């Protein structure tokens, strides 16, 4: 599985 | 990346330390960021306004 | 490139078949250029107008 990393913004 | 320590915190040391595969995220390409991972091609023009 | 013959015409010719070192030039990345070539991130922004 691979990793998506994100912050969260709009 | 925190200056005296030299250890990258975020979404780009999760990418460092592999923890994770990929980020799509709102991530500028920065030269401080080149050296130590890879970037795609920018997907989106943004500057200051 | 033409797939008449399939050859590669031009700057990126030179490029891929080892005439080029660089290509400094208006060379728009593209999808068929990025396959054969590498191109770095791009150092101006344009479109059509
Ligand atoms: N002023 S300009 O339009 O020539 C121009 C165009 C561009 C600049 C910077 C300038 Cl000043 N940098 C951007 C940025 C996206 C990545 C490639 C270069 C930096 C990181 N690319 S761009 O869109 O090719």
């Amino acid at each position: 599985t691979v990793v998506v990393t994100t912050i969260l913004e709009s | 990346r925190d200056a005296d320590t030299k250890i990258w915190n975020g979404m780009v040391g999760e990418l460092v330390y592999g923890k994770a595969d990929i980020a799509i995220a709102p991530l500028t390409i920065t030269l401080v960021r080149e050296e130590v991972i890879d970037f795609s091609k920018p997907f989106m023009s943004l500057g200051i306004s």
